[PDB]
């Protein structure tokens, strides 16, 4: 809510692995992942019809 | 050859009559011999143009054949639409795929259709799904309030309207832009250069104007594309295409472009009365945005482009423009791009 | 009941070397002096569409004859006039054929002439001769054919 951008999923991912890693990833891509993430029969049967 | 005009030939015509051995011959206008000396100059001439031109043709078509440098094709237009219903709907509804949108308007009988699936859940009063303009030209780009048709539509749906213009069609590519990307592969051939690596991350086709900024034993491009995003896939592509490219022994790194937001709340003086309207309102802020996208990377927010840009739609109509507070030109850095901003019109 | 027109063509039509052969005079005719009236003071319909990439569009506007010659580029005004005014009767409302004459076709040609004679100088812009020159031919067959049109008529 407070910030330019939210979604529950995305912030959701970043929080799995956050907590799996026991807040310390082995890689700073973990907190870019929420900033880069966020920012036929009928017509087939006709057109034959049409051909023939 | 040397152009050469009706007068010419025909004087020349008449020089050789003359001398050869004729002098009861005249060349009075009326005369039957000088309406076929003028009609065979106009032949002449008629084919010396028409060479020229298949000089012309022939030059461009041996600088297509030659090499392996063509223009790609036009991008089809796209757009959102947004629909009314009369009431929230109670259950969920499905549309079904390939659904046809189109406008009553002749002037623009162009259709529209839909590439996915989309579902209308229930307790909403509107939905907004896109579409894309089947004919591949710049007719898809219809002004505001023109798709205002559905096939195959239920009776709850009170009203179709698209909110903003598409202004996203194209033709075929321009002549310059095709000439300008045929230069920086020119330029490019010698490899191990700023205009190398330039050319190497220009030729992806989704990639629109990159930036390269060379610290010391240290290159890095800043890529983007027409959103303004980088995708981790087309990245990996790109790295990838500049291996090729890349200097030997010298280190490269990428990190997209960080956008930034300014409001231009610009103000436009119009010639004639009757015609303003929200409509042409709502025509210049769309027009005004789209300038602000499909910008490239690392070059100032110059006034003098923007002022011509939007005075372009109508000499006439439009009769001057000014500004507020951005009449000096925002310098960008590297890592800036400019294309998000709020656009508030202030007619006097 | 008239069709609309494009913006390019209504923009354009709302407004020391010498030929030796042909030669202007600034001549305007009857028919195409009503027309002129008509547009400036009515608003007539246009269209929102540029799909025809031919005649004035890039060709006459792109040249440079605009601001080089500006008597030069007036000449080309008075034929357009002068061609639009002669199609505008045949195809819808044929009551303002009555004021053309002979005579307002023959000047017409030999302003044409002049101008285009003035084009073959310049090497780069000879595509609008290419049509210049067709048009030339029509004309005439305007010319040797309009009085027998009005008797039959």
């Amino acid at each position: 809510t407070k910030y330019r951008f939210g979604n529950k999923t995305h912030a959701t991912t970043l929080l799995d692995e956050y907590i799996k890693y026991k807040g310390e990833p082995p890689n700073d891509e973990a907190f870019d992942k929420y900033l880069k993430a966020i920012e036929s029969p009928l017509v087939m049967f006709s057109r034959m019809l049409f051909n023939w | 050859m040397k152009t050469r005009k009706l007068t010419n030939i025909l004087s020349k015509l008449i020089d050789k009559t003359m001398a050869g051995t004729s002098k009861i011959t005249d060349f009075t206008p009326g005369s039957a011999s000088r309406s076929l000396l003028e009609a065979v100059s106009l032949e002449i001439e008629q084919f010396y143009i028409l060479t020229k031109e298949n000089i012309d043709w022939g030059i461009q078509e041996g600088i297509i054949e030659a090499f392996d440098f063509q223009k790609r094709q036009s991008k089809r237009a796209y757009g959102d639409v947004t629909i009314q219903f009369y009431q929230p709907l109670d259950m969920r509804m499905y549309i079904p795929a390939g659904t046809t949108f189109t406008s009553t308007r002749q002037e623009y009988p162009q259709q529209f259709e839909t590439l996915v699936d989309y579902y209308a859940e229930p307790d909403s009063t509107e939905i907004v799904v896109e579409v894309y303009c089947k004919e591949t030209g710049v007719a898809g780009n219809v002004p505001e309030g023109t798709i205002n048709t559905i096939a195959s539509g239920s009776s709850l749906i009170r009203s179709v309207n698209n909110e903003y213009s598409f202004n996203t069609g194209t033709k075929e590519e321009s002549q310059e832009d095709f000439k300008r990307r045929f230069h920086s592969f020119v330029e490019s051939r010698g490899r191990a250069t700023n205009k190398s690596v330039r050319y190497g991350a220009l030729q992806i086709p989704d990639v629109e104007g990159v930036y390269v900024y060379e610290e010391t034993g240290h290159i890095t491009v800043f890529a983007h594309d027409r959103n303004g995003n980088l995708s981790d896939t087309l990245k990996e592509d790109i790295i990838d295409a500049l291996q090729d490219y890349r200097p030997s022994g010298i280190m490269l790194d990428v990190t997209g472009v960080e956008k930034e937001e300014v409001n231009v709340s610009a103000t436009v003086t119009i010639s004639n009365k009757s015609r303003i309207g929200d409509t042409l309102q709502k025509h210049i802020e769309s027009v005004i945005r789209s300038y602000l996208n499909n910008l490239k990377t690392s070059d100032d927010l110059i006034i003098t482009d923007l002022i011509q840009a939007i005075m372009n739609i109508d000499d006439v109509l439009i009769y001057d423009v000014s500004f507020d507070n951005l009449d000096e030109n925002i310098i960008v850095p590297p890592q800036g791009i400019i294309r998000a901003g709020e656009i508030k019109v202030e007619l006097k | 009941n008239f069709i609309p027109q494009p913006q390019g063509l209504l923009r354009f039509l709302n407004t020391s070397f010498v030929s030796k052969f042909y030669t202007p005079q600034l001549q305007l005719s009857e028919l195409a002096k009503k027309v002129l009236t008509n547009i400036k003071t009515d608003d007539i319909p246009v269209l929102e569409r540029e799909f025809n990439d031919n005649t004035i569009i890039h060709k006459a506007n792109d040249t440079l004859l605009k601001v080089q010659a500006p008597r030069m580029y007036m000449i080309l005004q008075s034929i357009v006039l002068e061609a639009y005014a002669i199609v505008n009767c045949f195809v819808e409302n044929p009551s303002s054929l009555k004021y053309l004459t002979e005579e307002d076709v023959s000047i017409t040609r030999e302003n044409l002439n002049y101008v285009a004679d003035y084009l073959g100088n310049y090497d780069d812009y000879n595509s609008v001769v290419l049509d210049l020159r067709d048009l030339d031919l029509c004309f005439s067959a305007i010319e040797l054919q309009l009085p027998l049109i009005k008797k039959e008529a």
